[PDB]
């Protein structure tokens, strides 16, 4: 009856295919969580350390934030993936804390490790958290003051909050000079429409960042130059901007036209055609003046010399991101044809000069005060010095980029945590239930943001935050811990100050991520 | 169920484990179907060694074919154990195993139980046994009939080897079987029937010889080669040097003293060498005539040899504890151990003792005995596998033709029994016995397959096997009317019917009784399992 | 395995339906509409089918250009003949660009004078072979002793292209797997 | 005996074929081995379910709490558990709701007729007795219907409907997550008087645009769709015309090329001066035409051309791309105009009306916004998700197709009335079917008693997840349908939980008909299916 | 032989397969009582012969022009 000598049974899962019940599993995917919190520890503050990353293709890239680090860190476990996911959530929604919400994350599960050792199951605590931060976010908007009452100026606001973002960088110490680049580059945009391509920041080496400069007019580094170039003036006055979509070349890129002739008259007729139409197409762009030709196609060779003659400026091979900021600055848009030009398209700029910097020649328009955008040239001196100021002046635009939305203060230096704490602590005793213990876990875990100042700073912990909740039992708010004076005092006195979406965002982000592997205990993986 | 248990095993169940026992089963008997009778074929078997053995038993087959199945190694068993003490049946067992699990195979898939169809079985089984009394035929011992005996001798040897080896090699054995019966009617095969192998002229110059062969003979040639008459005399002591428990050094201080100790080796066999002077001495008158001959069982010391070369005595060492057994029975003697209590009495007798040598060996004969209790057969032939041809048939022969005079009865062959059983089983009242339900099946499997065994000798000799029963069936029905008690046979020479009282074809009793006891246990055993599995620590 | 393979693979979209009658609808006119969309690709490819006799301005851009394509990863091989009119393999080989062109409309034939081509050139080492995919030199071939010499045939240079994988194996259009219809008409009466 | 005779029907079926049939065991070797897989539906079951994390051979992580997402990616080997598997997708695809009730219902009735086949019980009357036991409670639950709902209309209305739907999985939030199912569902729905005869419903019509970051509670509705996709030409006046016209074009905007290929043949250079001109003044003939009527925007699948997008630029018309054929028709639906590959020229019947279009970046990406104030609207609507992984989104947007699912099971048949939830139901079943085993005598009894058995696992595994014990609430819950108030009895799931009875209508917790129906039909079908084989052949690899 | 019983009827192919295996079955029974195949075969021709003049006269002829549903119920059923 049966089809041979024995019948192996069969795997249900297929071969390989790792699966595990009961709480180990839950336990591990939190530990894995906690194994990447802890490269993010020390990281945290104002004299935390930078992380060093190389991967496999032998690319050095140097980072503090978290966003980047864990970017290139591939993740193979899902539950570590999960503060990845968040931290590139923080970076394109804030752009700011994409440490502390990850460390906020693993804090939460840190807690929940020995509530889950009990036996409360994780539905349980999922609701107490979720429950805490519903007076958490409501907390955060009563202790948001408005800046009218007390009617500032609007250019002191943004150095003001900038300066937070400046922390824990390259740039602490010269931060007084970097400070007005941005705060003075992104008052240039339009305050409706706020846009993050305009603010590109070009990887040039050489030189010290001290010795960069902010212009409101754009440059983009001279592009292929074919024969031509280094006889027009490099210094113009008043130059008239033009920008053409048109291919000006001689049949490069033009579909194969199948050219059939049966004169010997008439060969001469086409063959000077191809000189007549390309002088028709310059001496209509040569009529109205244009100073400066720019073009994202590449111009033909002929166009060099015949613009080098009559002292107009020509560059080709521009990128469609890089020439969208030029027309955001030089009025008009783009033509795509030399007979249906005007003169009210081109633009103008004050004053205009190619300097070079770095082995490396950029051409500057200057004197634009009618440009709604802006540039920056961060000079460095080794790559990622470069790459590392991008970035963090990257983050400081952010700061005022949402600044200026919504004009919300809030403590700063791990202050706004304790006071939410110390709430939810006079909320957790009126409960007398399972829901108690649990916010006070929540408490103890927005504690931690505190403590990583003081351990990176040197300074005991334990001492210092006894210290903060015998102060924080009397009403009082702006306080928190400074490294300056090397005492506790008033923030609001010391002039900090941050915005309301970084600690709400961070919030709801640490705890979904918390409720996210929270509500499993299980992890698949086939193959 | 064993899959999860073990993580490597084989295991086959409900209808693989049927099958194997019924393919193995008709695979083993397609082997063994062709030998079966008088013409059929040799088989010989070579191993990697490169020595040829040649025999028709079953026996030696299954005994030297290394067999991986299962089912096989209970039919070798079987086969050989009902084999090892009767002497005769062995293929009888494999056929009815390897023919009584296939008959009852084909109802197993109509779907009958097999506990029941077992059943049936055991108490036809029981019938048979009842029919065994009224089927044999009591024959008196004390006539001593000699033309008896001749023909139940050539009902095993034809069936192993021609004719012109059994007419020759016959009366060998009846010759054998002639002095086994005595006033004590006390059988005795082992130790008074022999066989030794010598390469010689032919396997059809077999002779018999009455008293005991040796294979030794005289060491010396001054020795006597030819005795007239030969007192023997046996003594199991050891006349060459023993090491002394723990003795150890004949410390010598002079160089006279060390031969002084050396001499001393002699004097303890000299101490029994003059024992047996002082019984020659009582014995000597007409030395030149008469003789003396000493067998021991242990060696000789080469320096007693010319003690008993110088005084004509023939000296043989080295014997075997069968033959030592077997001098008192032949020259009539006492058996002695130690040389202090010597009588003349226990001598033997001998009127003839003669040796003959070929190559290096020699051999020692004894014939001409004045009332021999034993004897022995002295097997000729030329190869190895010759031998072990013979072997095989004077060893199935012999325990064949003396279980006859065990008993007072014998049963005759030629299918006489398998037809005679098959008409008792298909034509007896059911009412008469104690089976109902559907053992109706296990009657019918049972007697229908004992027929296949009496055509197996006909598919050796090449007539139809279906046809050469019709009149066998059609003597049964009018000699039952006619008044007239006759039992019919098989004859394969002509393809017709026999009477085996005249023919001489006989069987012995023990064989189909315990052939048909241990097959129906073994094919019954096989049946009611239905799982074969293999497991354990290696 | 490949009997049922070959009822598919082994028969272009003339020769699929041979099977209209025998095989059922279903299973032909599925592979019927697939390899119609393959057809359809190759008339899209055709963007060319005659040498082009160019010159070096150019070549920065037929050449190269041209090897990207629509840098979907469009390549396009082009196949440049340093020709040289005073060689015999030179005239040879210009005759072969023009019969390959009337055939692979896909792949670019592109031909130059070869002392127009590089400044001070070996013209013992004319005829020139040099073939671009990508930017990127795919074979910087020699004069032809290696393709026969001067008894160069179509078959040998058919043989090269798909070595540089430019055509096919099992390609309709090469001459090695275009039977005659003689061919295929002595098997139809011989099976 | 050493080697075995090897199965001399080893010339029969290859190596690689395996049988498993009964006598020897499959059942015993089948209904065990698949209470593994049992235990991961029953685990992810109920409001405070487990989600399972599974990850593809390709790599794409997912994270989902039904039945139908996970067993769709478990490359599982063995076959019986596959009749589970598509039986479980067939309720997604066709309600698109009790995936998990069918996977547990269907194993169930496999673990609990363990008793049946072990007492001895013919294998063909244990389909029998299913079968008349199915029919019984198809027949019974049309009784304890007390949800006969006839207006299907309003908002307040669906909160019986969406928000059980939506407590299940994720059950934390509730009030958000309906509020934009509900009001995604009335903008889809025409304003009328009475809207009869069945209007149509589909489940394309609500769509789910997944945006990185922000918290949960600042989402929001969009009647129109959000599309990631950068605008190109100019910047939108967004007040200033109140209205715009839009046309989508299957064909590109660009010169009418044919199918087969041709090119440019110039027999003189007359012609050559003329070419280039000839290509403006010839879109500029189909390019004017479109401009007259005021068609601010134009939506053309393909590739749009330079030249065709340069003379729309100093006009202010919009252009967008939509490369992907299946969202090109829901953007007519907003609008209300028809596709039109021919140019031609815009008609006012064909062509529709959009209030704005406005560009900004919700999670830093820039995007087009089709929200439009005081437009007629038709079939159409999106559901802005905010959240932190897309993990976590993933899981949204199916319990938001799980959601309008429904909608598309009440709508398309005459009723989808409602049945008392929280385990209230299912123990009435067991009355009723309990009693009708002792109405008919015959050997089939065993087989009733056991399909009622089957239902006992929905009450528990709330109260496992729960943190409940099993022995005290469940025969607790017995003795509160001793006798309407008996029928609204139900599991608590709270700290005060201890008493174990908790009314429905305080929370209004509710269950559809003919989802219980599919699934208790499907349900049945794959424990029909399983019971009825005896043998099963596999093949190598 | 179940292809081409299958081929031009559709049905029976189970019968195919045991009468084959029987057949086998029985002859071979025969076969090993030492009787040649070319007379067992000669025996199946005659009695296949034999049962087509069995089988035309157990056959029953019936009227299908009425075209009644319950006789082609039945026979659907089975
Ligand atoms: N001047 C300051 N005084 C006190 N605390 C500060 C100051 N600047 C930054 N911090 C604290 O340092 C912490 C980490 O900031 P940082 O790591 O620089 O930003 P991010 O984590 O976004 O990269 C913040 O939580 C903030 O409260
Ligand atoms: N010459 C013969 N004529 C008829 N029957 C014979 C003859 N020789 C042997 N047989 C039958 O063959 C059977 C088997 O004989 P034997 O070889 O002694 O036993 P086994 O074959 O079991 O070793 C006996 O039953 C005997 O009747
Ligand atoms: N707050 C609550 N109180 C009581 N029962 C609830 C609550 N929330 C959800 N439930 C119950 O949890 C069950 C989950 O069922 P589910 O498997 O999601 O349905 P389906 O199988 O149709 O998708 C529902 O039947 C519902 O009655
Ligand atoms: N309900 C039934 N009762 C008794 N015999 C039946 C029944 N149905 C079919 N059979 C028998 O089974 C045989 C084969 O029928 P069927 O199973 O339909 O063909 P196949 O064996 O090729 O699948 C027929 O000869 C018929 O006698
Ligand atoms: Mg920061
Ligand atoms: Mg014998
Ligand atoms: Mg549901
Ligand atoms: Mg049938």
């Amino acid at each position: 009856m049966n089809f041979g000598s024995q019948t192996p049974t069969i795997v249900v899962l297929k071969e390989g295919t790792d699966a595990s019940q009961g709480k180990g599993q839950i336990i591990s995917n939190i530990n894995a969580c906690v194994a990447v919190q802890e490269a993010l520890k020390p990281t945290l503050g104002p004299l935390g350390s930078d992380i060093l990353i190389v991967t496999s293709n032998q690319k050095t890239t140097i980072s503090n934030d978290g966003a980047t680090i864990l970017k290139l860190l591939d993740v193979v476990h899902p539950a570590a993936k999960t503060l990845v996911d968040i931290s590139r959530a923080q970076d394109a929604e804030v752009g700011d804390g994409t440490t502390s919400v990850t460390i906020l994350a693993g804090e939460l599960m840190k807690e929940a490790k020995p509530f889950l050792e009990e036996g409360i199951s994780s539905h349980l605590i999922m609701k107490g958290y979720r429950k805490a931060v519903s007076l958490a976010v409501e907390k955060i908007n009563e202790l948001a003051v408005d800046i009218t009452s007390e009617k500032s100026s609007g250019r002191e606001l943004l150095e003001r909050c900038a300066r937070t973002a400046m922390s824990s960088k390259l740039i602490h110490n010269n931060a007084d000079f970097f400070v007005k680049m941005c705060v003075d580059a992104v008052l240039s945009l339009d305050r409706n429409d706020l846009d993050d391509k305009l603010i590109g920041i070009k990887k040039i080496p050489g030189g010290a960042m001290e010795e960069s400069l902010f212009i409101n007019g754009v440059a983009f580094k001279k592009t292929f130059s074919y024969a031509g170039f280094e006889q027009q003036p490099k210094k113009f006055n008043n130059p008239k901007i033009l920008s053409l979509n048109v291919e000006l070349e001689l049949k490069a890129e033009k579909d194969n036209a199948e050219v059939r002739v049966e004169h010997v008259e008439d060969y001469q007729a086409i063959v000077d055609a191809e000189w007549q139409l390309i002088f028709e197409k310059l001496r209509q762009v040569e009529e109205t003046g244009a100073n400066i030709v720019l073009s994202k196609l590449p111009i033909g060779d002929l166009a060099t010399q015949f613009f080098a003659d009559r002292n107009i400026f020509c560059a080709g091979r521009v990128s469609a991101d890089d020439m969208n900021r030029v027309i955001q600055a030089v009025g008009g848009s783009i033509q795509s044809t030399t007979s249906d030009i005007k003169p009210e398209h081109l633009g103008t700029c004050a004053l205009f000069e190619e300097m070079q910097i770095g082995s490396e020649r950029y051409n500057l328009f200057q004197g634009c005060p009618q440009a709604k955008t802006c540039t920056l040239l961060l000079r460095g001196g080794a790559e990622q010095v470069i790459a590392e100021v991008e970035r963090s002046l990257h983050d400081a635009i952010m700061i005022v980029k949402r600044a200026l939305q919504n004009k919300l203060i809030v403590a700063g230096g791990g202050a706004t945590e304790m006071e939410v704490s110390k709430c939810l602590r006079d909320y957790s005793k009126t409960i007398a239930g399972k829901q108690q213990m649990i916010i006070n876990a929540f408490a103890k875990a927005l504690e931690v943001i505190p403590r990583q100042l003081c351990e990176n700073a040197g300074f005991d912990a334990i001492e210092i935050l006894n210290k903060l909740r015998l102060a924080h039992s009397k009403g009082e708010k702006w306080y928190g811990v400074v490294f300056e004076t090397e005492n506790i005092g008033d923030n609001f006195a010391k002039f900090v100050w941050e915005p309301a979406l970084v600690k709400i965002n961070a919030l709801n982000s640490a705890t979904e991520a918390t409720n996210l592997i929270l509500s499993v205990d299980e992890t698949i993986t086939n193959k | 169920s064993l899959q999860l248990l073990n993580p490597k095993a084989e295991s086959l169940r409900r209808d693989a484990a049927l099958k194997v026992n019924v393919t193995s089963a008709e695979g083993l008997q397609s082997v063994l179907e062709t030998n079966l009778g008088p013409k059929g074929t040799l088989k010989m078997l070579v191993d990697g060694a490169g020595n040829i053995k040649l025999t028709k038993d079953g026996k030696v087959l299954l005994t030297e074919m290394q067999i991986q199945s299962p089912t096989a190694v209970l039919i070798a068993r079987a086969a050989a154990a009902q084999d090892e003490i009767t002497g005769d049946g062995t293929t009888t067992v494999v056929c009815l195993v390897g023919e009584l699990l296939r008959q009852a195979h084909r109802f197993i898939q109509e779907g009958v139980h097999p506990r029941i169809i077992t059943d049936g079985f055991e108490i036809a089984r029981k019938e048979s046994m009842k029919f065994l009394d009224e089927f044999k035929i009591s024959k008196t011992n004390l006539s001593n009939d000699r033309e008896f005996l001749l023909q139940v001798a050539r009902s095993s040897l034809l069936t192993k080897v021609d004719a012109d080896l059994t007419e020759v090699l016959t009366p060998i054995v009846t010759d054998a079987v002639l002095s086994v019966y005595d006033a004590q009617a006390d059988n005795l095969d082992l130790h008074m029937v022999e066989i030794m192998q010598m390469q010689h002229l032919s396997p059809k110059d077999t002779t018999f010889i009455k008293g005991l062969v040796l294979d030794h003979g005289g060491r010396h040639p001054d020795m006597p080669t030819r005795v007239k008459n030969a007192y023997v005399l046996i003594l199991n002591v050891s006349l060459e040097y023993e090491k002394t428990e723990v003795n150890s050094g004949f410390f010598y201080s002079s160089a006279d003293q060390r031969d002084k100790l050396a001499a001393s080796e002699r004097k303890f066999v000299d101490a029994k060498l003059k024992k047996i002077i002082d019984l020659k001495n009582e014995v000597c008158g007409m030395d030149p005539d008469k003789g003396f001959v000493i067998i021991n069982q242990k060696g000789i010391d080469p320096m007693s040899l010319d003690v008993f070369a110088k005084h004509n005595i023939l000296a043989l060492r080295r014997a075997k504890r069968r033959n030592m057994e077997r001098l008192q029975l032949v020259t009539g003697g006492e058996a002695q151990n130690s040389v202090e209590d010597l009588s003349p009495q226990i001598l033997g007798f001998s009127g003839l003792v003669y040796q003959e040598t070929i190559g290096e060996e020699k051999f020692t004969y004894v014939t001409e005995n004045t009332d021999p209790k034993s004897c022995t057969i002295l097997i000729k032939g030329s190869t190895h596998y010759a031998l072990a041809q013979t072997k095989d048939a004077v060893r199935d022969g012999l325990r064949a033709v003396a279980n006859v005079l065990k008993d007072k009865n014998i049963i005759p062959g030629a299918g006489a029994f398998y037809i005679a059983l098959s008409r008792y089983l298909r034509s007896a009242n059911m009412n008469k016995l104690g089976a109902k339900g559907k053992t109706k099946t296990g009657i019918e499997a049972f007697a229908e397959a004992l027929l296949v065994i009496p055509k197996t000798l006909v598919k050796n000799s090449g007539f139809d096997p279906l046809d050469v029963l019709a009149m066998v069936e059609d003597e049964l029905d009018d000699a039952q009317d006619s008044d007239e008690t006759r039992y019919v046979g098989v004859d394969l020479n002509i393809g017709d019917s026999c009477d085996p009282t005249i023919e001489g074809i006989w069987d012995s009793y023990r064989v189909l009784r315990n052939a048909i006891t241990g097959a129906t246990g073994i094919a019954s055993n096989l049946l009611l399992c239905d799982e074969l599995l293999r497991a354990g620590r290696s | 395995a490949k009997q049922h393979e070959n009822r598919l693979e082994d028969k272009d979209l003339s020769d699929l339906e041979e099977l209209e009658d025998d095989e059922d609808e279903d299973f032909l006119e599925a592979y019927k509409i697939k390899r119609l969309n393959e057809i359809r690709k190759l008339q899209e490819r055709s963007k060319f089918g005659e040498v082009f006799h160019i010159n070096k301005p150019e070549y920065n851009k037929e050449v190269t250009l041209a090897s990207q394509g629509k840098k979907d990863d469009g390549g396009v091989y082009v196949f440049v003949h340093l020709s040289l009119q005073s060689k015999l393999q030179s005239r040879i080989l210009s005759h072969l660009f023009q019969s390959a062109a009337c055939k692979f409309r896909e792949i670019k034939f592109v031909e130059i004078p070869a002392n127009r081509a590089i400044e001070n050139y070996p013209e013992s080492n004319c005829p020139t072979l040099i073939v671009y995919y990508r930017g990127e030199v795919i074979k910087n071939m020699i004069t032809l002793l290696e393709l026969g010499g001067n008894n160069s045939k179509m078959e040998d240079f058919e043989d090269f292209m798909v070595k540089v994988g430019a055509v096919a194996e099992g390609d309709n259009r090469l001459i090695m797997n275009r039977d005659d219809e003689e061919s295929r008409e002595e098997r139809k009466l011989h099976y | 005996s050493l080697r075995l005779p090897q199965n001399p029907n080893a010339g029969l079926f290859k190596q690689g074929y395996n049988s498993y049939s009964n006598a020897d065991g499959q059942i015993i070797k089948s209904i065990a081995a698949i209470r593994e897989l049992h235990q991961m539906c029953l685990t992810s079951m109920g409001p405070c379910g487990r989600n399972k994390i599974i990850v593809n051979h390709l790599g794409k992580i997912i994270i989902t709490n039904d039945a139908a997402t996970m067993l769709r990616e478990l490359d599982i080997v063995h076959p019986a558990v596959k009749v589970l598997v598509m039986a479980t997708e067939q309720q997604k695809i066709d309600m698109g709701d009790g995936t998990n009730l069918v996977m547990i219902l269907a194993g169930e009735l496999l673990n609990v007729s363990e008793k049946l086949i072990s007492m001895g019980l013919s294998a063909v009357e244990i389909i029998q007795g299913y079968n008349m036991a199915r029919k019984f409670t198809l027949k019974e639950l049309d009784e304890m219907v007390v949800g006969e709902i006839t207006d299907k209309n309003d908002k307040n209305e669906l909160l019986k409907m969406i928000k059980p739907v939506i407590s299940s999985k994720k059950y934390g939030s509730e009030d958000i997550l309906s509020e934009l199912v509900s009001e995604a569902v009335s903008h889809v729905l025409p304003v009328a008087q009475q809207a009869g005869e069945i209007p149509y419903f589909n489940v394309d019509s609500i769509r789910v645009v997944k945006i990185m970051g922000g918290s949960l509670s600042n989402s929001t509705v969009i009647k129109g769709m959000v599309f990631n996709r950068e605008p190109e030409g100019h910047v939108k006046s967004l007040s200033e015309d109140k209205k715009h016209k839009v046309a989508v074009f299957t064909c590109p905007l660009d010169i009418a090329n044919t199918e087969t290929k041709g090119t440019v043949l110039l027999h003189n250079a007359q012609e050559m001066l003329d070419f280039s001109k000839g290509e403006e003044k010839q879109i500029d003939a189909m390019m004017k035409e479109i401009a007259d009527m005021g068609v601010e925007c134009i939506v053309a699948g393909a590739g749009v051309g330079e030249l065709a997008l340069h003379y729309l630029n100093r006009y202010g018309i919009l252009v967008l791309k939509v490369p992907s054929k299946f969202e090109l028709r829901r953007l007519c639906r907003v609008c209300g105009a028809t596709p039109l590959p021919r140019l031609g020229a815009p008609t006012p019947e064909e062509l529709g009306l959009v209030e704005t279009v406005k560009t900004m970046e919700i999670g830093g990406d820039r995007v087009t916004v089709f929200k439009q104030e005081q437009g007629e609207i038709s079939r159409t609507s999106t559901i802005i998700l905010r959240g932190a992984t897309q993990n976590n989104l993933d899981d949204i947007e199916r319990a938001i197709d799980d959601g309008v699912a429904a909608v598309k099971g009440l709508m398309k048949p005459s009723g989808g009335k409602l049945l008392p939830g929280a385990g209230a139901t299912e123990i009435e079943l067991i009355s009723r079917i309990t009693k009708y085993g002792e109405r008919t005598p015959g050997l089939l009894q065993l087989a009733i008693k056991q399909f009622a058995v089957a239902f006992e696992v929905v009450p528990r595994t709330l109260a496992e997840t729960a943190g409940l014990d099993v022995n005290e609430v469940l025969p607790n819950l017995y003795a509160a349908h001793n006798v309407t108030d008996h029928l609204y009895k139900g599991v608590d799931i709270d700290g005060e939980s201890d008493e174990g009875v908790k009314d429905i209508r305080e929370e209004n917790i509710y269950d559809m008909l003919a989802t219980k129906k599919f699934a208790i039909n499907v349900a049945t079908e794959a424990a029909t299916t399983v019971l009825s084989i005896d043998q099963i052949i596999m093949a190598k690899k």
